[PDB]
RNA sequence: AUGUGGAUUAAUUCGAUGCAACGCGAAGAACCUUACCUGGGUUUGACAUGCACAGGACGCCGGCAGAGAUGUCGGUUCCCUUGUGGCCUGUGUGCAGGUGGUGCAUGGCUGUCGUCAGCUCGUGUCGUGAGAUGUUGGGUUAAGUCCCGCAACGAGCGCAACCCUUGUCUCAUGUUGCCAGCACGUUAUGGUGGGGACUCGUGAGAGACUGCCGGGGUCAACUCGGAGGAAGGUGGGGAUGACGUCAAGUCAUCAUGCCCCUUAUGUCCAGGGCUUCACACAUGCUACAAUGGCCGGUACAAAGGGCUGCGAUGCCGUGAGGUGGAGCGAAUCCUUUCAAAGCCGGUCUCAGUUCGGAUCGGGGUCUGCAACUCGACCCCGUGAAGUCGGAGUCGCUAGUAAUCGCAGAUCAGCAACGCU
């Protein structure tokens, strides 16, 4: 058949699985072929830094900005659903690879 | 180490300068701020002074002087000892 | 069909034990093949071993993750779950030597202002 | 490092972002516009205090909110200043600013508010005793204040000395993890130097 | 341990005879985690015990521990401006982990171009009778000997 | 670091921009393959004649904020002490104190 | 070991006519004199260089091998003299401690 | 190998100072940074803004004098709409700036005693008062955790615990990764369909609560050996700094009260330095060998990095290296289908040695406009000290120590053997 792919990134793991929701939903809402997304992997860009000014290399502190990630294989992507899905609202922590 | 693929460092301002001199044919004592230019044999006729953060050193030139910097026959530092 | 586990250390093996001989088979070879290790041979052994049944339930391995002691101690793991699997009746004799457990403990997070786990620099005085 | 702060920490879990955006190019451009963003807006206007700034970024809207108890003060009131704001802000060129001005519930359960108020009361000609004091029963006679702690340091009184006193009243266990806590930290002028001021305001529990 | 000791630890037993004196010996002779490097060289060693005197290398080994194993020993204290040497019993465990001891370093200090050598000839020594662990442990048993006078503190 | 100091790294920005698109770049081109006019070139002693500001290594990461120019992490693109204060007050995406 | 001790004469930032030296190396002879364990001695000159001093211009901390413990010794005063002799007698403090808690 | 002390020095920029500094501010000092020195220009300036007066073009692209700063021709000579402005040319007026001083003027940030178990308040009773009481005394604890009798009754900030990671299991979840049951490619192979079954990556919840046993125990806590379990007696390690001292450190990350520069301690410029050494102190590694040196053959980990960049295969070079670019914002692709110890075969056969690699003379590579002070790297020859270490000291109680190698923030390339 054929495929339309969405590859979701996010920080926020509450908002990045709304947003898998909300999208499962509109793909539904078509009656248009659905899968849901699979549990893969994440990055974890971490950063290292110390604390105080001009000394005391020895107390240090760490931090770690992740990236959730959800791939969504939508099947039977008929021209209608896919400029419907083209224009689903969002707010602002999500963006997407609509590929 | 200068690499070959890119040839010598031969700066300008002394390379361009003693072109007009040779072409001058006349050789006199002439200065130049570059440390960091190569030395060709065609310096064996002229005599060139440098900077070293203080004032100025002039240098005669001999043939297996080639394939070095100025900088390399100028004393940057004195230690005369404790 | 027959399935369990063994992971030690990051050293995952999956197994298939089938009441034949006591064939070993491991990602395209056998014990003799790969484990030049007595010691890790003996770990290997030894729920078959306790047992009695040395020779009587083929093996079948994929080794994959950490390195040999580690995938040594997840094989003979696995091969008592599968044990129990077949019998469970024997498994309160196995806790009397206690072949059965996960090894809960793990390689430490390395720390800052220090040079590994708990290897502290020199604390000099002069 | 004596004690980190409650909303630094609690971040993960209980306190909330303050400028939601996803980048992955774009990170370093978009934190260098917030920060020329909030500095123009603290630069403009000063006299009545922030409250709250939040930014979001989307494919191309902007989402800037301001909270301030004292909106009449801090916005154009026929347009004037809000006008100003987004000139300001199209400078620096966020291209589309839905600039949401929110006045907060609490005055005086807002911590940030209440440290800058004290800290005029301070810069002005003013004592520390009784701003404190008042500040205290001005939390505390209210609802949802269940512990504070208000921590005033400085050259205080003119005192050529590095002092530190606070008056506290309540509850204040920052280290129970789930609840929610309100840090503030303001400096404050005066005419010998340099004032500081915290602020902890404990709130219940969260159950979730 | 100014609470309790923790217990000892689940030795592994030898994987080929059955004895967990060996392990012990690998154990004690392991050398920057190459446990089955210095393994090789005890069953080379161990082999070599066997051709050379007809038997099994553990029976022999018991012999030279038998030998060297002490009952007494040493144990020092600060007392009065002339810190003493007290005799002290020494039970089974601290008593092998000492043989042991010696018989490996002083094994290591010899001149057979070979660890293989040097440890199997030094156990060949301990064991009939002649080996330097042997001297080191008549100068602990004459030091006992030497300083029975002061066992009457009983610490 | 001081304002003289930001304003003469923006400036080498600027210029760089300029020149290394192309003007900088077109010589390095030619230099690289083994066919190149080197033999009679000048094209070395050419970037000579460019200022030495067309190069790249006289640049340097500092912070927007200080201008701090060591201690720079390029993916926040700014000094530590402001990673530091930042992360503290909750002010970047999903970045947090974590263990393992 | 008499020559063997290990001066180390240090200041951040005050004027040191040569004299400074000769005081110390003297000074610490001193006490050279009667303890024969000492491998090092620090000294150093600081000052803080504030208007309206607390009655602490210059400060001196000394430190001093030995075969253990190490000897420690602070002082504070508005000169040179005041603040080594005191610290010389802290020294000695600490010293004589550490010789009478040899035996 | 690096970081300091002292002395050289035209300049060796400044600070940090036993515990709590010395692989420190550095997470990459050739120029740049850099704050320091010789020499040159600048002076409302390297970049702005408030005034008015004289401006309508100002820049930018190439040329010349020039170490560069800097001054100078050729081409750019606006859109407003009559009131003036974007703009920049000057004139000076407000000036603008400082890495100039006070961290003992301040704030903020941070280390430290110390992740040690404590430190305080209410109201009371006692005391003329400073202050006591509670918080004393037994059991008991990792601990002011808990119980019992009492001028104390009560409480907070703490210790515990809801946070993260790991340790186990039920269900779903099917690729960019597994791939047992099946059919198809066969030189490289899950490589392709096909099963989500085991793995599994990501999320939710049960599981440890002395949960129950019986003997001890103010019968209270507090324990002693059990079952069951993946873990059992705060699973383990993490995060977390009670009030404050050391007037701890940073006016040079930053902020800033006060004093000073202003024709200059500001400021623009190229060269040089921060890498000087008859020495001292400290941190580490590489060694003093047969568990070892050398060639060749065979298998596996975790793990992350990436676009005006990571770079594959082919071939050529000894080998660093190379046109070239497949594929790649990346569970795929560069990341050999990812390694070193180790294993198998053989030599070296205990000695300044096939140990060890300094050190130098030359042959060369890459990046950078530029490798002399001053960069890393391969190759040739080079072959030094070192034959297990002094009085004392340092770190370590389990997946720890000791050892092998990998990966990377910073970074064009580097002293990175550091740090994580």
């Amino acid at each position: 058949g054929q495929k339309i792919r969405i590859r979701l990134k996010a920080y926020d793991h509450e908002a990045i699985d709304a947003s898998a929701r909300k999208i499962v939903e509109t793909v539904t809402r078509t009656g248009a072929s659905v899968v849901g997304p699979v549990p893969l992997p994440t990055e974890k860009n971490v950063y290292c830094v110390i604390r105080s000014p001009h000394k005391y290399k020895d107390s240090r502190e760490h931090f770690e900005m992740r990236t959730h990630k959800r791939l969504i294989d939508i099947l039977d992507p008929t021209p209608k659903t896919v400029d419907a899905l083209m224009r689903i609202d969002l707010p602002a922590s999500v963006d997407v690879n609509i590929q | 180490p200068r690499s070959l693929k890119k040839g010598p460092f031969v700066d300008d301002h002394l390379l361009k300068k003693v072109d007009v001199q040779n072409e001058k044919n006349t050789k006199q004592v002439i200065k130049t701020w570059s440390r960091r230019s190569t030395i060709i044999p065609d310096f064996i006729g002229h005599t060139f002074a440098v900077h070293d953060g203080r004032k100025h050193v002039p240098v005669f030139v001999t043939e297996a002087m080639v394939g070095h910097k100025l900088g390399e026959f100028a004393p940057t530092r004195t230690f005369k000892g404790h | 069909p027959i399935q369990t586990v063994g992971r030690r250390k990051e050293a995952v093996v999956r197994v298939r034990l089938v009441p034949g001989t006591g064939q070993f088979n491991l990602d395209g070879r056998t014990l003799e093949n790969y484990f030049p290790n007595k010691v890790h041979q003996q770990l290997i052994k030894a729920p078959l071993v306790t047992v009695d049944r040395v020779d009587q339930f083929d093996i079948y391995a994929h080794l994959d993750g950490g390195g040999p002691s580690g995938q040594a101690g997840a094989l003979r793991l696995a091969i008592a779950r599968a044990l129990i699997l077949v019998q469970p009746e024997d498994r309160p004799a196995l806790k009397k030597a206690g072949f059965l457990t996960r090894d809960p403990r793990a390689i430490e997070r390395k720390k800052y202002g220090l040079k590994k786990a708990r290897k502290a620099p020199q604390y000099s005085k002069r | 490092g004596q004690k980190i702060n409650p909303h630094g920490f609690r971040l993960g879990i209980t306190t909330e972002w303050k400028s939601r955006w996803y980048a992955d190019k774009q990170y370093k451009d978009y934190v260098k516009e917030d920060v020329a963003i909030r500095k123009l807006l603290a630069t403009g206007l000063e006299r009545a205090g922030i409250a709250d700034v939040e930014i979001e970024r989307t494919r191309d809207r902007v989402r800037v909110d301001i909270h301030t108890a004292r909106p009449g003060i801090v916005i154009g009131r026929r347009g004037t200043e809000a006008d100003r704001i987004r000139a300001d802000l199209e400078k620096l060129t966020g291209k589309q600013v839905q600039l949401n001005i929110l006045e907060v519930k609490n005055p005086e359960s807002q911590a940030q508010l209440v440290a800058q108020g004290v800290a005029e009361q301070l810069s002005n000609r003013v004592a520390f005793r009784r701003a404190m004091r008042k500040a205290i029963q001005s939390a505390m006679r209210q609802p949802n204040v269940k512990g504070i702690r208000v921590q005033c340091s400085g050259r205080l009184g003119g005192a050529e000395m590095s002092r530190s006193e606070f008056y506290r009243e309540g509850r204040v266990p920052l280290h129970t993890l789930r609840a929610d806590i309100d840090y503030g930290l303001y400096e404050a002028k005066t005419t010998f130097g340099r004032i500081g001021v915290k602020v902890w305001i404990y709130k219940g529990d969260i159950v979730g | 341990p100014r609470k309790g000791p923790a217990p000892k630890r689940p030795l592994v037993n030898d994987p080929v005879y059955g004895s967990q004196l060996v392990t012990q010996l690998v154990n004690k002779v392991l050398l920057e985690g190459k446990k089955s490097l210095a393994e090789r060289i005890v069953y080379g060693a161990l082999e070599q015990a066997r051709e050379k005197t007809g038997t099994d290398p553990v029976v022999t080994l018991k012999r030279a521990l038998d030998n060297v194993k002490p009952a007494l020993e040493v144990r020092s204290r600060r007392v009065g401006g002339a810190t003493y040497q007290v005799p002290v019993e020494v039970r089974p465990d601290r008593s092998t982990t000492l043989a042991l001891r010696w018989l490996v370093n002083f094994s290591r200090q010899r001149r057979e171009k070979t660890m293989v050598e040097r440890l199997a000839n030094e156990i060949l020594d301990a064991s009939n009778g002649l080996g330097a662990s042997v001297k080191r442990r008549e100068d602990t048993h004459k030091m006992a000997e030497a300083n029975r006078a002061f066992a009457h503190y009983r610490w | 670091a001081k304002k003289s100091k930001i304003v003469k790294n923006e400036q080498r920005r600027e210029l760089v921009q300029r020149y290394a698109e192309r003007r900088a770049e077109l010589k390095r081109t030619i230099r690289d393959p083994a066919s190149s006019p080197e033999r009679r070139a000048a094209a070395v002693s050419a970037l000579q004649r460019l200022p030495r500001d067309s190069s790249p290594v006289r640049l340097r990461n500092r912070d927007v904020v200080d201008g701090r120019p060591r201690g720079h992490l390029r993916k926040f693109g700014l000094s530590r002490v402001r990673v530091r204060e930042m992360a503290h007050r909750g002010e970047l995406p999903g970045v947090r104190k974590a263990s393992w | 070991e008499r020559p063997h001790a290990e001066v180390v004469v240090k200041g951040r930032n005050v004027e040191v006519p040569d004299h400074f030296r000769t005081y110390v190396s003297e000074k610490l002879s001193r006490l050279e004199r009667f303890d024969k364990t000492i491998y090092l001695f620090d000294v150093e000159l600081d000052h803080e260089r504030n208007r309206r001093q607390r009655k602490n211009c210059q400060h001196v901390e000394i430190t001093a091998r030995g075969r253990g413990p190490v000897v420690r010794g602070e002082a504070c005063a508005d000169s040179f003299y005041t603040a080594f002799e005191s610290a010389v007698q802290k020294l000695e403090g600490r010293l004589r401690r550490a010789k009478d808690r040899r035996k």
